[PDB]
C-alpha cells in the first residue's frame, strides 16, 4: 500500500555537526558539512513515502516575504525518522521568482 | 480510491456471475441464433435412404 | 605512452586491494569523482568521501558509511588514490566520440584508442579501426 | 485499507459461491458446448450390429 | 533475395518550406512532447483556416479522417518535429535510423563506433544495417546504440 | 547398516573468495536477518550486473528461477553470513551442527560439554553424533546445548 500509493524520496539522516563552537554553542558560518545551519546530514537513503495537505503558506512581513507551511506525510514500516531529518523530491518542480 | 481530498469510484461490469463483456457476447449470440436458424432453411434438412 | 592512467580491469583486484586497506577513486558519469575506503578495527563495512585532494596539516579528508553497489565497481573505472593523475593536457579525452577522413578520402566516425605524445610534446591520436595515427588537427570533436 | 486520511479499496470476482475466474470457465463451457456438439455432426454416430 | 532499400520519413526542419507545403494544402504530422501525434491541415474553399485532426491513420475508404479547426501556433512548429503525412508510417519503426551512431563488433574483437549511411530489408522483414568503411551488412542483433 | 557422514554447509567469511566465485557466475545464497533468504548471481553475457531470485529451492525442470536485476551491496555480503547455493539444503537441518559446544551426560552421571567433531545418519534418518574424545556416538534426545 505505501510503495503504491507514496512518492520516490531521499531520506537524509541529520545530526549536529562538529563545528559547532564549544563555549558560544553555535554554529560556523560556512562549512563543508553543513552550509551555516547547525545540523549536518547523511547520505541519502532512497525512500517511497506518502505525503499530504502540502500548503505553501506565504507571510509578509516587514522583513519580506517568507514562505513557510505544513505538508504531512506517511512512512513505510521499520523506519525511525528523527527530529529535524531532511527529504528532497527531485520529481517535483516548484516555481519561484 | 480517495487520496488529499481527491476520491474516485468506479464500478465495472465485471462480477462474479457474469464478465465483463458478457452483455455484449450474450446478445452476439442472440443474434447468430436467429441468424442461423434463417440460414439453415436456405439448405434445409439433410436425408439418406436405408 | 603516458602514465597518466593505470585503470583496474577485475573487480577480484579491487577487493583485494580494498582487504590490504587501500584507498581507491571512482570516476562518474557528470557527476563528481569519489574516493571509496574499508573502515578500520573490529567492524568491516564500506565508507566513502566526497573530497579527493592529498591529506595535509591543511586539509583533511572526511569518511562516512555508505551502501556502495558492486555494479558502480564493475561498471564505472577505478583507479589506486595515490597514483592517479589529475589531467593529461590533451585537447580530446579516451573514449570521446571524434570524426576523421580515411585514407580514400571517405568522412567516418570513430573513438579514441590510444593517446599518446613525442618527445617534444605534439600529441598524436590512434582511433578505432586506424592503425596509423592522426594529427590534433585532423581529428574533429563531435557533438552530441 | 485506511490509512491517516488515505484509503484504498478492492472488491474482486471472488465470491463465497463464484470463483475468481469461473465467469470465464463458464463462458468457456458456453463455447465448448456449441464447438463439440457441432463437430459430432462431422463423425457422426456409432453403430455395431448385433 | 531480399527487398530494397526503404527510406525513412526526413523530419522537416526550415519553417519556411513548412508553410509552404501547408498552403499547398499536403496534410503534416507534428509529434507533440506533451500530449501526442496529430496531424495538421489548412481548409480547403476560400475561408482559409488551419484544422486537426487526432484520426491517425493513412486515410482508406473505410476510414475518414475528422478535421476540427485550430490555433496552430509557429512556436509549436518550429520547437517540435514535422513530417509529411505521405511519409510517416508504421512500415519501418527501426530500432536504429539512418545517420545513428551505433556500436558494432569487428572481427578483430574490437568494438567500433559507425554511422548507419544505408538500410534495407529482406522477406522475413528483417533490418540489413550499412556501416561505413564496411561492405558486409550487419544484422539487429550483432549492433548496439550509445546515448549521450 | 548406517549412510556415511554428511557435509554441513561451510559458511564463507572472505569476501575475496565471495567474489571470486560470483565473477565465476556460481550462486550465492545470503541469510538476510530482516526479510529471509535470498540468492544472488551475476548476469550471464556481455551487460554484467548483479541479479537477485527469491525463488528459493533448488533448480528443477519444472521449477525454474526467475532472476532480477539489484544492486547488491559489499555491506550487505560481509555481514551477513552467505553459502554456496550448491551446498545449502534441507537435507540436514540438523539441532547440533558440526563444531558446536553441546552438553552430555556421561556414564559416571558427571555432566561434560564437549564439540561436535563429526556427524552422520542411519537408515531411520537419525543423527549420530561424535564427540572428542569418546568413540561411542550420541543420539539427539541424550545431548543438550548451552547458550551464552
Ligand atoms: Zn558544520
Ligand atoms: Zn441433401
Ligand atoms: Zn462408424
Amino acid at each position: 500500500f505505501i510503495n503504491d500509493r507514496g512518492i520516490k524520496v531521499l531520506w537524509e539522516e541529520a545530526y549536529f555537526c562538529p563545528c559547532l563552537n564549544p563555549d558560544t554553542g553555535h554554529p560556523r558560518v560556512d562549512c563543508p558539512r553543513c552550509h551555516g545551519k547547525g545540523i549536518a546530514y547523511l547520505p541519502p537513503k532512497e525512500t517511497i513515502m506518502a505525503i499530504q495537505s502540502q500548503e505553501k503558506g506565504t507571510n509578509q512581513l516587514d522583513i519580506g516575504i517568507l514562505d513557510t507551511g505544513t505538508a504531512i506525510g506517511t512512512t513505510q514500516l521499520e523506519k525511525r525518522i528523527s527530529y529535524r531529518d531532511r527529504f528532497t523530491v527531485p520529481e517535483v518542480l516548484m516555481p519561484q521568482q | 480510491l480517495e487520496v488529499d481530498g481527491i476520491t474516485e469510484t468506479i464500478g465495472t461490469t465485471q462480477s462474479a456471475m457474469y464478465g465483463g463483456a458478457s452483455a455484449q457476447i450474450l446478445q452476439i449470440n442472440e443474434d447468430i441464433k436467429e441468424l442461423l436458424d434463417g440460414l439453415r432453411a436456405y439448405f434445409g434438412y439433410n436425408m439418406i435412404g436405408l | 605512452p603516458i602514465q597518466d592512467a593505470k585503470p583496474i580491469d577485475d573487480i577480484v583486484d579491487i577487493m583485494t586491494y580494498l582487504k590490504n586497506g587501500k584507498v581507491l577513486r571512482v570516476k562518474q558519469d557528470n557527476q563528481g569523482d569519489i574516493l571509496v575506503r574499508m573502515s578500520p578495527g573490529k567492524h568491516k563495512f564500506t565508507e566513502v568521501s566526497r573530497d579527493l585532494d592529498k591529506e595535509s596539516f591543511y586539509y583533511k579528508r572526511h569518511w562516512v558509511l555508505y551502501n556502495v553497489s558492486v555494479n558502480s565497481l564493475i561498471t564505472f573505472d577505478v583507479y589506486l588514490d595515490e597514483e592517479y593523475s589529475e589531467t593529461t593536457k590533451v585537447k580530446y579525452p579516451k573514449d570521446t566520440i571524434v570524426e576523421y577522413t580515411r585514407e580514400d578520402q571517405e568522412k567516418d566516425v570513430a573513438m579514441i584508442k590510444e593517446i599518446l605524445t613525442d618527445n617534444n610534446g605534439n600529441y598524436f591520436y590512434a582511433l578505432i579501426g586506424e592503425t596509423m595515427l592522426f594529427d590534433e588537427n585532423k581529428l574533429n570533436k563531435v557533438k552530441d
